[PDB]
């Protein structure tokens, strides 16, 4: 399509004719495109629309979403009980742009977690699989499985949060009233427990 | 007189609608007014009229040779459709019933067919190539109406109907003729003997 | 000036379409005559002015899109004209008439001219109330289903006291008819005044409806010299909690009648329409407006009943024309059929239908034919020709209810009224001595 | 612009307080986001001008006084904002909405935003009529004490003649129910016109009441295109000596409802409110306005009934939320309980309570739960899900009435409807053939208790 | 229950058509979800009853006739539903909303749901007044042709005495703007009462219109707790012979606004519509109602202006969506274009158009863009963001009239505002010292 | 809301037919949907787009947008492509991965058993501040 006005009008008619998927509904718009098209390059584009030999199916494109945040893949050191040594061994993950890939050669376990601002904020995160009775009892609910995420690059003490500590060659979660000499390997940032006849309107 | 059995059955919706029509007509002829019948049983006077005349039409279906598929279907639905055929005679109803049942006709479409049949029945000497089968009568209407339109696109609704409805092969041709647009016999310049 | 004849043009679903039967002068070409009719109905003779150079107003031109000569006839053709929706005032038949039939009938270049039909588009129709109540709603209000309704004409036409009129009404209602009629001429007059008649008719109704267990009504004639007075009379009927009133819509006119129709819906009163002075406009086949149009106009400027005349003394040709406009009044979709005189397919957009009123010199013997032709949705007005019943009005009424119940019963069984029609009544007369004296008084047919 | 975040400020007993659920864009600090809603709902995002000499207008500054991050959530908080009494027009919900929820929901700097609650102060509440009549006043007008009231849904929803609708209504009342609903969508229409409907419904109520000797009433729908028309229909209802009408408040709008509620007190007609188009505003947990607020709003622009939906196929998190706003509609004082979704203590200053209306897929077997959950002050609206009674409407009514009398009777003895609820109806069905056919038409349910 | 999914069905010219963006729950087939949306909007969950055997009411069923998955998106589809004309009350947006958006948003079987567009058929549209006055008529009344109109926002928003408000209004009108605005929040309040503000604003208008020779107006906010009070305030503006008032149609609602629109035509007052609390309903792309619908609804329940927001700080994608509904507000025929978010061709049946109001943090430098994008039929509302003019309101006004006259003059010559837009203003600023101080205060773009 | 999903990445196209067939099926270990693996591998966490969650065996391939038909004016960029290996029945409305004489490529033919359908293309995805002003 050139910048001749006739082409511009034929382009409009083209663009609008493509949304209609039945050839009878496409007749007003083709007839216009032909009446108005000035270049022969345009007039073809219009003429293409007359067929209904199957075309190139529009491929299943999904959109890079900048609206929502993307997931983060997190390494899993295993189920507690565990050694300080096994958490120390899992390397820092390097996300390979542009699709945030993660490549690794040894043996490892992985999880995809949602993109939570805290988790994205974490410089070095690692997963530990424990039970809810490793922390204080919160409400009446019975001890269940919990997934714990820790940031290894957050080791500065405070009285309002929990930390992973090297309990003489063993991993443990505890909190501190007074700042300790016991080794802290990271800070607990996320705990998470595991994750129909109603066509009835809420009137 | 236990006639409360009729009322009890009517209230509790025992049986089909033709039963109800007969029950209500028995009650009506037996000194009940329609408000009385409505207080006792859920049937409105307008619904009482629908089923009394519907059942009368249903009597004409079985007494004049409707197919057993038609009588089976209209046993439990289509009182509204049969009410539109009330205009037609005891004899006319049975074929009309078959036709309405075959074509899955709603009450609005039934009224249209009943008109076409009633229109046709006033002809003493029948239109040429059309029998007195209801399907022919409907195809004749569609024929007659299609001839005033002089452009073939405007004639499409009416041809499609004529084909759907035509029963004899003599009629179906008459309909098929209308598809051409080889020039015809021009209508000659007739002027009228004026008695005015 | 032949910018108004464009046969290429396809009319839109929103256009108003008119069918005129044009009878041009000798030597006048059909193409010009047609283009004159469109220019004089829609825009006028176009007056070129300096303004035309700047902006053009041609979208508001009416136009002839088809020109079809009438076979059998003397130099005659049907001009099919199409006017856009924007020309017309919403809900005004007064305007429709003013634009379409306003000036165009007054040429010299035409010998004659007649408006045969108007296609009212759905999007224009939806701007009208239409009938205050439908056929359906009226049956619901009156609790009368599955049969024609029966009305009575009081006699003599004129000269009776209000109290006499009311006594005459009482009997004819008491004896089994559903309605009684105020004669079209009867608005307030020295021999009888409008409030006295309304009061005594309401007395009569009450008593007759009490004794019989059936809703009764009388078409009280609110036709009047002014809108003020028309509504004054409507209001007293409403104050007497009356079911139905009447109005001579042609003599009073469309602005007045549209007022009354809406008042009728607002106050839930039925509206019986009389068509006095229709024959002035719709008789001559060469010039005027076919009743067909006037009936459509009354469906839009509201009515619940309308006099359609009778089809008993009229030949097969007129019968089909009569039953065409009856279908335009009562049905929701009416297919184009030119043998019946319907020039356009009229789609009514769920506007309620008007009940057709049959009247003339009809008597008990006509019943089988009337039930056959019209059907259930109609009103049958007896006491119209040179016909009395020698026992009174109430025996006369009994004769026609018994007769109508007999034919309606018969029809529903499956009997043929076309052929057993006369038999049905003689059978009925065996047990009803009121019908027996009636049967002997008029020859059957 | 951070003159609107003042956490050291204690809110006044005359302040209108809001509880917004703020969900800022990633990167946006809570403090700025909190102070955005304060400024963009209360006064303008301050436009400094040369008139800073005349203009110390700090008095009309709405402000965030507490910022509380929602636990269990992705970077989300509650902004507690306080607006002074003078901002608002007296007796005007329309202004309350315009001021608070007016433009602030159309930021870009927030991902989403939901108004959870409003503390209407006593001094502001005294400027509203509120419900035309109380719960108590309604029960005195009708002579109906000590039980839920029973309503009926006419079916099919659409298409019936006016006369049909009236015959339908006659039975459903005649068979033992108190009310019959006019469908929300049923305002005047080509298939059925309003004056005809109103007329024939009146013929029915008259008859059914006479025969039964209980005050019957139908929610006639005065919802309409214009105030002119709405009031015209209210007036015709009133002219037909009608006990009650109904109105689609959200669709029609608060200006038009407040008019109708006042008209309703002036003519002593009961007002049945329908909440159509609530789910557009009050469903998504991240963005909109909680029904809680729309319930509080309807109590101020008046109403006597309001639909609260049902609490039967909904979990104990959502039950607590539904019975939190049923507490706000009916009670005089409602203590701050955040587990239930009540963000502020609400003192109603003796404003009449609205009766909560339960509707849904409910049938005879739901009775014991409904009587237990809601209590006496409620209206139970049957005929609403995929359910018919195969004998007619009056039989279907009789079933529910017999069912309701049974449970109310049972509870008053001391019987536990929690466990013995289904036995009570079974017992009832032995003598009532109408309840028998009903009981066997729907599967019953027993007990699946809670925990918290 | 999948009687409501009929993809064979061709929608009629009289049907109302809805386009919902359905986001069903995982495992819910699209065919069911679609049929649920039609059954819950139109008829409900269908309750089978003994009545169904006698007569069938299926013609009033709404139905999904097409099901089109949204490309780029997560398990998402557009349900195209078609409801017949008879479902709806003539002239009631209140009903339209009640039926279409009434219950269907409250499923559990859907995760989310959003109404994107409604096709109002011509025969339904013709039952609405629409805007009290058109774009055209408004220009005729105000004697303002060939350019955008200019309005002013008074500051601060709240807290000013009535007399102060009126003095602030006087200047901004005196300095060359056409309108001034009552802030949406401003209805009667303790700091300022509605009659005092109406009186002093009318003083201001009179004086400012006298001194300048141009018709001035102020959008007096008649928004109010009751219909009684709304109209009371309308009436005082009418008594002060005012040209224009305003109304927050969403907060007040559609029953109330339709009353006011017709009152506005009856008394010949212009109606400026504010859309407060639109963002509650039309922001989230998964659930709600697109402003597109709300704008159509305001065109039917009347308005003469409407706030459409701005397109200066928003990307190419939203720009096209904004300019789609602006065309639905202002044009008579709008072609279906799904890239712009228009799901149906909307034919308005000669209903008058609403002027689009642009507002935000706009200042003199935005002028070239606004004139370019919107065109002449619009209203430009300054004083909306963190922006003052340090000399006063009247110098601030002068700056924006001079700027607008410059761009409009420039555009008519043939200059390209897209590229010379900034040049046009600096040229204008050389002779107007009011624009010179303005130009230096805000950075150009 | 939805569960995000970890998906295996066979490398950047160009690639060989075995490379894809050497990638094992992933067993997600309940309750937290972990994925343990021993060899060398690459991974990506995607959103839980319902089509992906539906996929019984999905695998990722890193290619450019010009491997498929040009859709709009935009220049050829990187694309992440997901394929379900357990969808190997032909149809005329989608793209597949096929057997191109020692490797595979992405193609739009409607009748092709001769080349094996290794998998079906389900997802294509391209790679991934100053205003408090209000929409008035």
């Amino acid at each position: 399509f050139s910048n001749h006005p006739g082409d511009a009008v034929a382009y409009q008619a083209w663009k609008l004719a493509r949304q209609y998927s039945d050839l009878q509904e496409r007749s007003r718009l083709i007839a216009r495109g032909l009446r108005f098209a000035h270049s022969e390059t345009a007039r073809k584009q219009i003429e293409q629309l007359l067929v209904d030999q199957r075309p190139a199916p529009i491929p299943p494109f999904f959109r890079f979403d900048t609206e929502d945040e993307l997931p983060r893949i997190v390494p899993v050191v295993g189920q507690l009980p565990l050694k300080a040594e096994e958490l120390k061994a899992v390397p820092l993950v390097e996300e390979i742009e542009p699709f945030r890939l993660v490549k690794f050669s040894g043996e490892q376990a992985w999880v995809a977690l949602p993109g939570w601002q805290v988790l994205l904020a974490a410089e070095d995160p690692v997963t530990i699989l424990a039970t809810s009775d490793r922390f204080p009892k919160q409400n009446q609910t019975e001890p269940g499985p919990v997934l714990v995420v820790v940031d290894r690059s957050q080791r500065e003490w405070n009285d309002f949060s929990y930390f992973v500590v090297d309990h003489d060659g063993e991993l443990d979660f505890q909190w501190f009233e007074t700042k300790p000499e016991f080794p802290i390997l990271g800070k607990v940032i996320i705990l998470v427990r595991p994750r129909k006849d109603s066509w009835q309107i809420d009137e | 007189e236990l006639a409360q059995e009729l009322l009890r059955k009517l209230r509790q919706k025992q049986g089909n609608w033709v039963e109800w029509g007969q029950a209500i007509a028995s009650l009506q002829k037996s000194g009940y007014n329609p408000q009385d019948i409505f207080e006792a049983t859920g049937f409105e006077p307008v619904q009482q009229n629908q089923v009394i005349v519907g059942s009368q039409v249903y009597n004409s279906l079985e007494k004049s040779g409707a197919s057993a598929a038609t009588l089976a279907h209209y046993a439990t639905r289509g009182s509204d459709v049969l009410y539109e055929l009330r205009l037609l005679t005891h004899e006319e109803r049975a074929a009309a019933g078959d036709l309405t049942f075959t074509h899955k006709v709603d009450a609005d479409e039934a009224r249209e067919i009943a008109k076409a049949i009633k229109d046709f029945s006033r002809f003493r000497i029948l239109p040429e190539g059309f029998s007195n089968h209801p399907g022919d009568a409907v195809a004749y209407q569609a024929w007659k109406l299609a001839r005033q339109y002089s452009d073939l696109q405007e004639r499409s609704r009416l041809i499609a109907r004529g084909l759907r409805f035509a029963h004899s092969e003599t009629a179906r041709k008459q309909i098929e003729q209308l598809l051409v647009d080889q020039r015809p016999a021009p209508i000659p310049p007739f002027f009228r003997f004026d008695t005015e | 000036r032949l910018t108004y004849y464009t046969p290429d043009y396809t009319p839109k679903d929103t256009d108003i379409l008119a069918a005129f039967r044009v009878t041009p002068q000798p030597g006048v070409p059909f193409e010009e005559a047609a283009a004159a009719v469109a220019a004089e109905s829609s825009t006028g003779t176009w007056t070129t002015v300096w303004t035309d150079l700047l902006t053009d107003l041609d979208r508001y031109k009416g136009r002839c899109y088809d020109i079809e000569p009438v076979p059998g006839e003397d130099n005659q053709f049907i001009a099919y004209i199409a006017y856009p929706l924007d020309l017309f005032e919403e809900g005004s038949i007064t305007n429709v008439l003013t634009s379409i039939v306003g000036n165009v009938f007054g040429f010299k270049a035409l010998r004659a001219l007649r408006l045969e039909d108007i296609r009212f588009p759905v999007a224009y129709i939806k701007t009208f109330q239409g009938p205050p109540h439908g056929i359906q709603v009226e049956r619901d209000k009156l609790n009368k289903y599955g049969r024609p309704l029966l009305g009575c004409t009081i006699k003599p036409k004129l000269g009776l006291s209000a109290k006499n009129y009311g006594r005459a009404v009482y009997e004819c209602l008491r004896g089994g008819l559903d309605f009684t009629k105020d004669d079209e001429n009867i608005n307030s007059a020295p021999f009888q005044r409008w409030r006295d008649r309304f009061l005594f008719v309401a007395d009569a109704i009450t008593k007759a409806q009490a004794e019989t267990g059936e809703i009764k009504g009388h078409y009280l004639n609110v036709t009047a010299p002014t809108c003020e007075e028309m509504l004054k009379r409507a209001e007293y009927a409403k104050e007497l909690k009356q079911p139905i009133i009447m109005h001579d819509y042609l003599t009073a006119g469309f602005t007045a009648n549209t007022t009354l129709a809406r008042w009728c819906r607002d106050n839930g009163v039925l509206l019986h329409i009389h068509r006095a002075m229709h024959a002035v406009i719709d008789r001559q086949k060469n010039h005027g407006i076919h009743f067909r149009v006037l009936a459509k106009a009354l469906r839009l400027s509201g009515g619940d009943h309308i006099h359609t005349g009778t089809v008993v003394g009229k030949l097969e040709g007129e019968r089909g024309i009569t039953m065409g406009f009856v279908d335009l009044l009562r049905e929701n979709y009416v297919e184009q059929d030119k043998s019946r005189g319907i020039y356009f397919t009229q789609d009514w957009a769920s506007l309620p239908g008007v009940m057709a009123v049959a009247s003339g010199g009809i008597h008990v013997w006509h019943m089988p034919a009337l039930v056959e032709i019209f059907g259930d949705d109609s009103v049958l007005q007896f006491g119209g020709g040179t016909l009395g019943h020698p026992w009174g009005n109430a025996p006369g009424a009994t004769a026609n209810r018994v007769a109508l119940e007999a034919c309606v019963q018969a029809r529903n069984e499956g009997r043929n009224l076309a052929r057993e029609g006369n038999d049905v009544i003689r059978e009925a007369a065996k047990w009803s001595p009121e019908l027996a004296v009636a049967c002997e008084l008029w020859k059957e047919i």
